[PDB]
């Protein structure tokens, strides 16, 4: 429970916007700081935080490709950005590169890795909390523009930090803050590529209990995919409001429930909170189980590998009323349903 | 005028007849907007009919057209299209194309305050 506890997608690293017919994660130099900042702190706190104890958490917007409760590990998924080339001049003046002739950033193929200049701890996980939110970031290529801001020499912090040590790693590539003619210049703007990124999610024989992160942008959340491989245990998922890629391998004896308590009312988001609404009545006409398919209002459910008397059955629960809790049987072998209440 | 919606392909058909109709995005880039058709028939409120996201993944029908309309979008030649069967008296109305707000979060996607472009609709009548 405690869908309330969790907070929404990009709270911390920022939701993108359009704002001149193109993706725009940060507008301000000052705020693209920040940004890195937030990115840094995978060093600093870890993959995950803790919710209170119970709940594990991925850092937001930290593309995460795999999750593996076998080898207690995850990999990191794509966070690159634009490679500069052809600077002129280079000096280090008073901790500030100078240039005569100032380098240009391009789009060309060869891009620098943001998590490659990363140090963190990806191997000898504790993922011993039975509470864990599914990752929300997307595999992403950052373009980016430097302008002409006077006066930031000042700035350090952890993001000025790592945004440093991403230069010295990519010797004459990346440049951040410099003097080239003029004055002096910064990166402004921050401008991402979401690519379409399946999250891989590898399960051991315990009890794992998976919630879907609440992504309220339709075009981030749909480039995600999530594809489960069971192996024998008791697998928990609550879906959020939004319809999500959730591809599901069946191993044998594998139990499956999935709360669809967002599925079966309408949902809004209020104060950058979930809102849970009413029942839409005859939500039971949107319910269509079809070989291998769970489809419940317009979200899907795809299932592969073999169906069996062990593991066919899949239990679908929410709360028809307030103290309630119904929960739709589904048999996938005979594409056949039935309801309870307990 | 930079960013529009305009529709065409409405007109006169019998019932059981088909048509479809197209939409011309112009002025910015729907590789990133979800695209949604409503209808307004006479003396009634503007209505639902099909909403296709970005990027397909989420395409939705309203009840009334389910097995007769199919819609499908071309990013790359930025127009979005919704092909239409059996056609009854029942769907003469003006159909409307409308792009959905970049930042709609609400599962309604047909809230017409989460829409931030309109066309000004084609009329299609069903009459024989």
């Amino acid at each position: 429970f405690s869908i309330l506890l969790v907070p929404l997608a990009g709270i911390s690293a920022g939701i993108p916007s359009l704002v001149n017919n193109e993706l725009v994660l940060r507008d301000k130099a000052t705020k693209v700081v920040d940004y890195f900042k937030h990115v840094s702190l995978v060093e600093t706190e870890g993959v995950f935080t803790l919710l209170d104890d119970k709940v594990m958490m991925p850092q937001d917007d930290l593309v995460i490709s795999e999750i593996d409760f076998n080898n207690n590990s995850i990999v990191l998924g794509k966070c690159e950005i634009w490679r500069m080339e052809g600077g002129s001049g280079h000096t280090v003046t008073d901790d500030i590169d100078h240039f005569f002739s100032a380098p240009s950033i391009t789009y060309r193929e060869p891009h620098l890795s943001i998590y490659d200049v990363l140090e963190v701890q990806k191997e000898e996980l504790d993922l011993s909390k039975d509470l864990m939110v599914l990752p929300n970031a997307p595999n992403r290529v950052f373009a980016w523009e430097t302008g002409w801001t006077p006066g930031l020499r000042s700035l350090e912090n952890d993001g000025t930090k790592l945004l440093d040590r991403i230069r010295d790693n990519y010797e004459g590539e990346f440049y951040w803050r410099y003097f080239a003619f003029i004055a002096d210049a910064l990166i402004t703007t921050l401008k991402p590529r979401y690519e379409d990124t399946n999250i891989r999610i590898n399960l051991d024989s315990n009890t794992r209990s998976f919630i879907v992160p609440i992504i309220t942008t339709e075009y981030i959340r749909e480039k995600l995919s999530y594809s489960f491989y069971g192996s024998g245990g008791t697998y928990a998922l609550s879906l959020s409001q939004y319809n999500m890629g959730i591809n599901i391998e069946l191993s044998e004896s594998d139990v499956w429930i999935i709360d669809v308590d967002n599925v079966v009312r309408d949902v809004t988001i209020e104060s950058d909170k979930i809102k849970k609404g009413d029942l839409i009545e005859g939500i039971l006409s949107t319910l269509s189980i079809e070989e291998n398919k769970i489809i419940l209002n317009s979200h899907e459910i795809n299932f592969s590998g073999e169906v069996n008397g062990s593991n066919g059955f899949v239990s679908l629960t929410f709360s028809i009323l307030e103290g309630i809790n119904a929960i739709i049987e589904v048999d996938l072998l005979s594409k056949s349903y039935k309801l309870l209440i307990s | 005028s930079q960013v529009q919606l305009v529709e065409s392909g409405g007109g006169l058909v019998q019932p059981g007849g088909s048509l479809r109709l197209s939409c011309e995005a112009s002025g910015f880039t729907l590789d990133y907007y979800g695209i949604g058709w409503f209808r307004q028939p006479p003396g009634k409120e503007r209505e639902a009919v099909s909403y296709i996201s970005a990027s397909a993944r989420t395409i939705l029908y309203a009840d009334s057209v389910k097995g007769r309309f199919t819609i499908s979008r071309d990013n790359a030649k930025n127009a979005v299209y919704l092909q239409m069967n059996s056609l009854k008296r029942e769907d003469t109305a003006v159909y409307y194309c409308a792009r959905r707000r970049f930042s709609a979060s609400s599962v309604n996607r047909w809230l017409a305050d989460d829409y931030d472009v309109w066309g000004r609709g084609t009329q299609v009548a069903v009459s024989s």
